[PDB]
């Protein structure tokens, strides 16, 4: 499924 | 100055930079936001992934009709939904 058309990524806490 | 790193492109970006990311058989439109944590925002809402290809809004293409033996002309609309239209030609 395509449930959303975007995503957010950022640096891992570690 | 603040940057983002994209592991799919392997490149480093400045805040506000926009670029294309290849991921999961699609092309994503990405933007370096930063926000103190190298935050990247990526979207396929404004692209049409039809037939295994990746089109931008306003692009047109032709693809065969499954069974009819004629071609279709298709146009990428986007509409925030990755949405396209097709008609027989």
């Amino acid at each position: 499924s395509i449930s959303y058309t975007d995503e957010i990524e950022e640096e891992d806490y570690d | 100055e603040e940057t983002c790193f994209d592991k799919y492109t392997g490149n480093t970006y400045r805040v506000g930079d926009t670029y294309e990311r290849p991921k999961d058989s699609m092309i994503w439109d990405c933007t370096c936001i930063g926000a103190g944590r190298g935050r990247i925002s990526c979207t396929i809402a404004n692209r049409c992934h039809e037939g295994g290809q990746s089109y931008k809004i306003g692009d047109t293409w032709r693809r065969p009709h499954e069974t009819g033996g004629y071609m279709l002309e298709c146009v990428c609309l986007g509409n925030g939904k990755g949405e396209w239209t097709c008609k027989p030609i």
